[PDB]
């Protein structure tokens, strides 16, 4: 309902910087608990 | 489905929907609805 109220400037703003927040704790959950032991995932680089 | 439009109905997801394709609040959105229909009684329509 909040989402709702915004034009399409903030929308595109908004949309752009939640994808940026999701990768952060994506991938860092990624790392944790996704990740197989083999493969020596430490880092977000290493995960690139 | 029933989708509720009455100005202090925190409704579904389909209400927030009509609000971001439309651009408007609950208040402005059931003053549409008696625009568009002076013979509802209810806030309530279908999603036809």
């Amino acid at each position: 309902v909040l989402t709702a109220g915004l034009n399409s400037q903030q929308a595109n703003t908004l949309h752009a910087f939640l994808d940026e927040s999701r990768s952060a704790a994506l991938s860092t959950y990624y790392i944790r608990q996704v990740a197989k032991a083999a493969a020596a995932i430490k880092s977000r680089d290493d995960l690139y | 489905e029933e989708i509720d439009l009455n100005s202090g109905s925190t409704g579904d997801w389909r209400k927030t929907i009509l609000k971001r394709a439309f651009n408007i609040d609950d208040v402005s959105l059931f003053r549409l609805l008696k625009i568009t229909d002076h013979d509802n009684k209810d806030g309530k329509i279908k999603n036809n």
